[PDB]
RNA sequence: GCUAGUUGGUGGGGUAAUGGCCCACCAAGGCGACGACGGGUAGCCGGUCUGAGAGGAUGGCCGGCCACAGGGGCACUGAG
RNA sequence: GAGGAAGAAGCCCUUCGGGGUGUAAACUCCUGAACCCGGGACGAAACCCCCGACGAGGGGACUGACGGUACCGGGGUAAUAGCGCCGGCCAACUCCGUGCCAGCAGCCGCGGUAAUACGGAGGGCGCGAGCGUUACCCGGAUUCACUGGGCGUAAAGGGCGUGUAGGCGGCCUGGGGCGUCCCAUGUGAAAGACCACGGCUCAACCGUGGGGGAGCGUGGGAUACGCUCAGGCUAGACGG
RNA sequence: CCGAGGGUAGGGCCCGUGACUGGGGCGGUCGUAACAAGGUAGCUGUACCGGAAGGUGCGGCUGGA
């Protein structure tokens, strides 16, 4: 393009959609689970990931993910998400922040308890 | 100082009033290239001795009415009917830009 | 004598009837520090044996590079089509600052203090090469005055 | 938002 | 704060002695002079070729390990030096080298630069007389390193001097023995020292 | 004939690529003020005066390097480079603090200013800015 | 009316103020007409006042006011000793 | 595509003062693709963060100006 | 903190000889954060009284929240370590368990019994009163391209003309000096940024000094190019 | 006289939601339209038709013979 079609037109400045609109800004959120469940996860892998459907406090309702090897969620548990989103589980797109509510850290884990809301041993 | 403007006179139909379409040039802030934009003032005539297509300078005032901040200081160049049939018909354009 | 740097290595395949029959390239770079450099690409139906052949090649083609104190006498720019490469200099506050490709023909070439930077498709192959036929355009004011 | 019995309401 | 802890170590994952010890260092009793070779189950594998990225790495560890710095007061350090009025890769190397718990190991007053750190923190040096117990003061020629003359009647500090009576100091340094002070004449030059730090290396790298 | 001043310039790349012993180019005061830079720099041997069915042109006189071995020939050139800088579309105007050094050294940038077509180096030495017409080497 | 005071600069434990020439009623450290001398009252320093006397002068004529422990500092390296 | 105090005028009221700021009358204007009108969104700047620069992003704290004092309207007193 | 074994135990690996943690530790001396005693601030010289004259200048007195705090002097105990990561990008490798399960995940992707990718262990790497994560900004992104990209076939030439506004526009000479260039001058507050010097033991922080730009106002100058006005031409264009 | 606002009546834009309905994206049943002259060269604008791909007409393209 010319140099008059820029005065003319400019350039156009090119904006991001965010990839957690339900958090409303906010670094996390507080939930509560409506639904909790397994849910088996596209190709090629085979699991049964376990998710949660979390009624945020924006109104909002997200399913999100729980990680870890077991856990203590079930209907109505309080509880706390961050964004990052799932590769193969598409529609979740949150994560569940263990150690906190209702949300057990995970018992046995000793290594990245940080990332699993553990305590240290003694 | 006052501000002194150099324009042509695109309307004399007003009563002690004339309308004074000034150019003026700059280069483009990003894209180098000179630009031409501009503005039209309110003069006062208080003689009504200025005429369409007549090139005058005005400098600015106290206020003299609501938008009319400026006196026709001097005739500069009379006649110049050229350059307001380039405004009558920019503007009269306008009636094809509709829906 | 001369130092060597092995700076892409890669399998390849050809398909025939009994499956994949695959080939190795190696692209070497080769000089003192003082301002003699070379490049080299080699393929062999075998690794080491195709980065020995690059190693023939690589000497086997040599270029100026006129220094002056660890960097270059001007800028340059130079496209081989899709890959285009940036030659700035640069005090000896500095260092070799380049992609991995950029900086290890010129660490050789006995560059010290260079700014550059990798535009265009940067195929190292290709970006390789562009950082040749750069060096190769390097002028002193010398021959500049020379040629007038 | 509200549910079956919950005084939680979201 | 600074590092303590495991440090012939260090040295063997560097595969250069250092000089962080004291007297074991020039002993055959040195870990390095019988391991040559990294710390931990794959010390004696035969290792596989390095990454410019491993390169440049391992180049600016042992320059911050050698003088036992945070990795943040180093960073510090040399962003400083590319901000300062010429060559980056010696105002660098000259700036960490005009550290107090440096200097006082330099002219000897202890063996590593560890057990000197020690010494200024406790206040048993000074700079210029008045008594100085950081050890990160910029050392500005024309200053006198004096032991606190208060402490003066140790062990060790006489120890070291009783070792230090004619090595020739640093040509930055002026030791006047004795009397228990140094004096930094002029920051170092580039060529006034060779420890194992290809200067430039550490320089190419804080530029990822 | 949009602009006579790329043209030129153009004329002698042109040229130079398949290496004519001269190229001719209409004329102007100002292309003369142009050409006699690129002379009295050794980019060209020289120009002179000339005509064509009684047209005011200038022939100019080419200058290359010495011949090459090797598999190509072709002398490198003394004019390697050159382009339009300031043109009709956006006109490039540099004050003389901002007058724009070239290859570290090597070439040139002509300019055009209230004391006459100077270089980038005669420029910056005679205090001025102006118009940079274009850049050479 | 226009005065002669001290803004407050420096650092808490710190104090480091500016001789000033402002509208009485400006915040303190806010935005005065002229500056005409500092004063570390801490005096950790040789020079610890510093009066620009010529303009000290010159306010003093035209009209301003002046803290009262600011002419402790002005009479101090003296503006009115004839 | 917008505009009836709309745009100009003469007179007067108002103010510390200019002015369709306000009122009476008269004239038919005024603005608009160089984006009027309308909808979204935001207090602006010194600066701040990023970046080789150009550029992008931003306005917390300190300084400077505006604006608001539950939502609104009003005027009194007064140098204000 | 200096020293301390061809090198304890426990744990890990192993070809069953060993290899590693590891100078690391236990022990040897040396210093001496905390605490313990003592002293202990500048921050405050003015308003006020006196002589002079209620002025200049001279003289004297009261006033400290922080705070018995900083700091100084003596005495003086070996005195918290934690988090991320170790398929590739990317620095750091082994065993066991598990078996498309359980789980990891930023992207490529890993797991279907021999997993440097899942869980633990050892070891390693990296940072250290912090280390990771989420959210958002600029970066890399020359992926809105002024610097600094493109459209035959990758995304991209309007189906084709005519022409309005707009953009752009040959050769020569004069006038003007609008753009453009130069000098002077005002403005460009303070804080910040920058460079030097200093202040608190260093530094963060903080003071003094320096250097200014862009951009706008005013005045002077230049006239190449762009503009504008006047005269001329014939190489573009139109016409016979 | 004006005037916060209240009331009445009629319009404009936005948001949310609605029996039911239309396709759209992600993870067995019917044929086999495309990819090789793909077994009727392929695509195409349009038109009519047909469970579905698709077929046919008219004209066009070659990215076909
Ligand atoms: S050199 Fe000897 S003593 Fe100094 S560190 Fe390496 S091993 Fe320990
Ligand atoms: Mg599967
Ligand atoms: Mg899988
Ligand atoms: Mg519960
Ligand atoms: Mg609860
Ligand atoms: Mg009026
Ligand atoms: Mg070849
Ligand atoms: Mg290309
Ligand atoms: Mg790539
Ligand atoms: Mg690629
Ligand atoms: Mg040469
Ligand atoms: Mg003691
Ligand atoms: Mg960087
Ligand atoms: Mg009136
Ligand atoms: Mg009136
Ligand atoms: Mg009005
Ligand atoms: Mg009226
Ligand atoms: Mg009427
Ligand atoms: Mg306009
Ligand atoms: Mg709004
Ligand atoms: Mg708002
Ligand atoms: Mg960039
Ligand atoms: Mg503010
Ligand atoms: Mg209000
Ligand atoms: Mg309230
Ligand atoms: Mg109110
Ligand atoms: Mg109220
Ligand atoms: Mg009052
Ligand atoms: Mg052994
Ligand atoms: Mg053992
Ligand atoms: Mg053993
Ligand atoms: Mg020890
Ligand atoms: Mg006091
Ligand atoms: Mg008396
Ligand atoms: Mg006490
Ligand atoms: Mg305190
Ligand atoms: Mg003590
Ligand atoms: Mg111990
Ligand atoms: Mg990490
Ligand atoms: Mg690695
Ligand atoms: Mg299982
Ligand atoms: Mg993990
Ligand atoms: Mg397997
Ligand atoms: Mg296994
Ligand atoms: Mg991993
Ligand atoms: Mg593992
Ligand atoms: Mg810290
Ligand atoms: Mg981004
Ligand atoms: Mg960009
Ligand atoms: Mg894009
Ligand atoms: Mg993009
Ligand atoms: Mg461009
Ligand atoms: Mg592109
Ligand atoms: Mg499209
Ligand atoms: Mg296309
Ligand atoms: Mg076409
Ligand atoms: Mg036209
Ligand atoms: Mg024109
Ligand atoms: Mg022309
Ligand atoms: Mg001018
Ligand atoms: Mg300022
Ligand atoms: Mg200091
Ligand atoms: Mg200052
Ligand atoms: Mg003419
Ligand atoms: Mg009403
Ligand atoms: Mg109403
Ligand atoms: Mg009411
Ligand atoms: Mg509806
Ligand atoms: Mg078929
Ligand atoms: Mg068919
Ligand atoms: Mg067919
Ligand atoms: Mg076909
Ligand atoms: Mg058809
Ligand atoms: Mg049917
Ligand atoms: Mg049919
Ligand atoms: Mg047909
Ligand atoms: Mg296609």
């Amino acid at each position: 393009p010319t140099i008059n079609q820029l005065v003319r037109k400019g350039r156009e400045k090119v904006r991001k959609k965010s990839k957690v609109p339900a958090l409303k800004g906010a670094p996390f959120r507080r939930g509560v689970c409506t639904v909790v469940r397994t849910v088996t996860p596209k190709k090629p892998n085979s699991a049964l990931r376990k998710v949660a459907k979390v009624r945020l406090t924006s109104g909002y309702e997200v399913t999100a993910y729980i990680p870890g090897e077991g856990h203590n969620l079930q209907e109505h548990s309080v509880v706390l998400i961050r964004g990052g989103r799932v590769k193969d589980l598409p529609g979740v797109r949150y994560h569940i922040v263990r150690g906190v509510y209702d949300a057990a850290g995970v018992k046995d884990r000793k290594k990245s308890r940080s990332k699993y809301g553990t305590k240290k041993p003694k | 100082p006052k501000k002194v403007l150099t324009g042509v006179v695109v309307s004399d139909k007003m009563q002690k009033t004339v309308t004074v379409l000034v150019e003026r040039q700059f280069p483009h802030p990003l894209y180098g290239k000179v630009i031409k934009r501009s503005k039209k003032y309110l003069a006062h005539d208080p003689e009504e001795k200025y005429k369409l297509g007549d090139v005058v300078e005005i400098i600015e005032s106290r206020p003299i009415s609501k938008r009319k901040r400026f006196r026709v200081l001097r005739l500069v160049e009379s006649g110049r009917m050229d350059l307001v049939e380039k405004y009558l018909i920019r503007r009269q354009n306008y009636e094809s830009l509709s829906k | 004598d001369f130092e060597e740097k092995m700076i892409l290595i890669r399998r390849t395949a050809r398909m025939q009837a009994g499956g994949r029959r695959f080939r190795f390239g190696a692209l070497v770079v080769v000089g003192d520090r003082q301002g003699r450099v070379g490049l080299g690409f080699g393929k062999a139906p075998e690794v080491p044996l195709a980065v020995q052949k690059a190693g023939y090649y690589a000497r086997r083609n040599m270029v100026e590079v006129p220094l002056q104190n660890g960097t270059i006498p001007h800028e340059i720019e130079v496209e081989f089509g899709a890959s285009k490469i940036v030659l700035k200099p640069a005090a000896p506050g500095t260092g070799v600052i380049a992609g991995a490709v950029p900086r290890a023909i010129l660490e050789l070439a006995g560059v010290t203090d260079i700014l550059t930077k990798e535009l265009g498709s940067r195929n190292p192959i290709n970006i390789a090469y562009a950082t040749m036929e750069a060096l190769r355009q390097l002028r002193t004011k010398a021959d500049v005055e020379r040629l007038r | 938002t509200v549910x079956p019995v919950x005084p939680y309401v979201x | 704060g600074r590092y303590i802890g495991p440090v012939c170590r260090l040295c063997r994952r560097e595969g250069v002695k250092l000089y962080l010890k004291g007297e074991r260092c020039y002993s055959p009793k040195c870990a390095m002079e019988r391991r040559p070779y990294p710390p931990g189950q794959h010390g004696q594998k035969r290792a596989r070729r390095p990454s410019d990225y491993a390169v440049r790495l391992r180049e600016k560890q042992k320059l911050r390990r050698i003088y036992g710095i945070s990795e943040r007061q180093f960073r510090n350090l040399f962003e400083e030096a590319s901000k300062k009025k010429g060559v980056t890769g010696s105002v660098f190397l000259g700036l960490l080298e005009s550290r107090l718990d440096n200097v006082v190991y330099r002219l000897g007053f202890a063996v590593s630069r560890r057990q000197a750190r020690q010494l200024v923190r406790h206040g048993h040096i000074t700079v210029n007389g008045r008594r100085v117990d950081l050890p990160s003061y910029r050392v500005r020629p024309g200053d006198e390193i004096a032991v606190a003359e208060k402490s003066r009647n140790l062990e060790l500090i006489r120890q070291n001097l009783e070792a230090m009576k004619g090595r020739k100091v640093g040509p930055w340094l002026s030791l006047d023995v004795e009397g228990m002070k140094g004096k930094f004449l002029r920051l170092p030059d580039r060529e006034d020292l060779a420890l194992p730090v290809n200067e430039q290396l550490v320089i190419e790298f804080y530029s990822r | 004939l949009t602009d006579p001043i790329a043209d030129m310039l153009t004329r002698i790349r042109n040229a130079t690529r398949v290496y004519k012993e001269s190229t001719d180019v209409p004329a102007s005061r100002f292309k003369e003020e142009i050409l006699r830079i690129l002379a009295r720099e050794g980019f060209i041997k020289g120009y002179e005066r000339v005509d064509v069915d009684g047209k005011p042109y200038l022939r100019v006189y080419l200058k290359y390097g010495p011949r090459r071995q090797g598999p190509d020939p072709r002398p490198e050139q003394v004019i390697h480079h050159i382009r339009r800088i300031s043109k009709p579309g956006r006109r490039v105007y540099v004050g003389v603090k901002e007058i724009p050094r070239v290859r570290r050294g090597l070439g040139i940038a002509i300019l055009s200013t209230s004391k006459g077509v100077l270089t980038d180096r005669e420029a910056r030495k005679l205090g001025v800015g102006g118009e940079l017409i274009c850049e050479v080497w | 009316m226009v005065k002669i005071r001290l803004a407050r600069f420096g650092s808490k434990h710190n104090p480091h103020y500016r001789i000033v020439v402002t509208d009485a009623r400006r915040k303190r450290d806010g935005k005065y007409i002229e500056k005409i001398g500092y004063y570390d009252p801490r005096k950790t320093t040789p020079d610890w006042l510093k009066v620009d006397v010529e303009r000290a002068r010159y306010w003093l004529s035209v009209g301003a006011q002046p803290t009262d422990t600011a002419r402790r500092l002005l009479r101090q390296a003296g503006v009115f000793r004839q």
